[PDB]
Formats: C-alpha cells, structure tokens, sequence
C-alpha cells in the first residue's frame, strides 16, 4: 500500500504526516518504534498510536 | 497546515483561519523555505486574523522551545519578526534557528536546504540520519543501563530490544531529548528536499 498510505498523507498535516513516515520508514528505510517516534514528535507513545489509527482508518475507506 | 509541494518551484500551503475554516494559499515559493517554514515539529502555522500573515503556533509537546515563542504569548505571535508575511515568504524568528539546525545537519554530513542536492545526495541523506537514528538508540539503553546500575539488570534484560529501548528513551536524560529534537528537524528538512527534488 504505497500509493493508497501517500493518498492517506495528503490528507494529514505537515506533523502528522511526518510522524507516519518516520513510523513506517517511508524515507530512511527503518521503521521506528512509537517510543523513537514520540521522542522525535515530543508526545507520547499513545498520541502517536492515535495518530497511527486515524490513518489507518483512512486507508480503509477509500 | 500542510504544505503541498506541486513541483521543483511551486507548492500550495494549508492553513487552519477560523472556526471550522480552513485557507489554501497557491503560488508558494519552494526555493526558500529555510527563511520561512519552520522546521521545529513543535510548532506550525495559523492564518493571521486579518489574511496578510502567517503567525505561529505552539503544539503541545515536550519538545524544547523554539522562534522565541515558550507557548502562545500573542506579543510575540502577532509580532513582525515572528511571523511571515504571506507572498514575501520570510520570518526572520523562524529563519534563524532554521540556520542553526542546518549548520548542524552540515556537521553530520548531511545534505542541507540552502546548497545544491539532487535526489540521489537526499537519499544518501536519508541512509546517513538512519544510521544516526540506530548508533543513538544504541547509546540511549548504554547510558540507561549505568544509571540505573542496580543488579535487577536481570530486570530490564528480561524484555526484547525493543521494550528495552522504550523503556530506557522514556526515562532518557534531557540532553537525548536536545539530540532528538535535532534530528527531528533535520529530518524535516531533508523530506522537503526529497519532495522538491522528485
């Protein structure tokens, strides 16, 4: 689902956006934890998780 | 606010106005971002109550404090030098601690915003702050585990890699969080140019 998760982050902000890519190594390559990625954002590993499921959510509907 | 990058010259940008009210500005200049976009991933941009400026605004996040801007403290919002009049694409606030995050990204050896790149040498970025990325996830359960020193190591050592490296990020030092805050910038900066490069 390379083209459909792109379509999903058009959708999303600058930070959310981002936040997915580095989840799911869109650019470097390496997934990163939810702890790495919260690190990275200054948020918790949940809000992280909340942000996760919203695209999830959207993958699936369109 | 989502900035949309249409091609090497031209991007669209996003922004949250009113109420339920949202604006979309077209004709933005991709050449200088540095001078404008913040970078910071604690912060973005709201459109100005009169439509001529661009103002930021502090999300909420642990993140270290950046622009000059600790929260949302208007003097400095509505002021000029921290925010970017729209169609003159510079925010002098902004565009200096921009600078610095670049200065540091040239340090590590990656690519940066304001010199020549193509994809490839943004790619070779991306490799580079990758292999950042896993040496710090090494010293962070290196440095947790002196700390911390106690004989329930067992303890610890008794999770995967990864609950190991949660659990020593969560109770990191503030100087790991300097660190992290960084190269979430910098990363920033290197996805803008991957997409102004395609």
């Amino acid at each position: 689902m390379k083209e459909q998760l792109e379509d999903v982050l058009d959708t999303l902000t600058d930070r959310e956006e981002n936040v997915l890519r580095l989840r799911f190594g869109l650019d470097d390559g390496r997934t990163r934890t939810l702890e790495e990625v919260g690190k990275v954002f200054g948020v918790t590993r949940e809000r992280i998780r909340q942000i996760e499921a919203k695209a999830l959510r959207k993958l699936r509907h369109p | 606010m989502k900035l949309k990058i249409l091609d090497k010259d031209n991007a669209t940008l996003n922004v949250f106005h009113r109420n339920k009210e949202h604006k979309t500005i077209d004709n933005v200049p991709t050449a200088n971002l540095v001078d404008w976009y913040p970078l910071s991933n604690a912060y973005e941009y709201k459109l100005s109550r009169n439509g001529e400026y661009l103002e930021l605004k502090r999300l909420r996040s642990t993140l270290p404090s950046s622009y000059g801007l600790d929260d949302n403290n208007q003097d400095i919002i509505r002021d000029n030098n921290h925010r970017c009049k729209i169609g003159y694409w510079y925010n002098p606030a902004v565009r200096k601690d921009n600078l610095k995050i670049i200065e540091k990204a040239k340090q590590y050896g990656l690519p940066i915003i304001t010199e020549e790149y193509d994809a490839n040498t943004v790619e070779q970025g991306f490799r580079d702050i990758g292999v950042i990325f896993q040496s710090l996830k090494t010293i962070v359960v290196t440095r947790y585990l002196e700390g911390k020193t106690e004989e329930e190591l067992r303890i610890f050592n008794m999770k995967s890699e990864e609950s190991q490296l949660n659990e020593a990020l969560k109770e990191s030092d503030f100087s790991v969080d300097l660190t992290y805050s960084d190269l979430g910038q910098i990363y920033n900066m290197l996805l803008l140019m991957k997409k102004i490069s395609k």
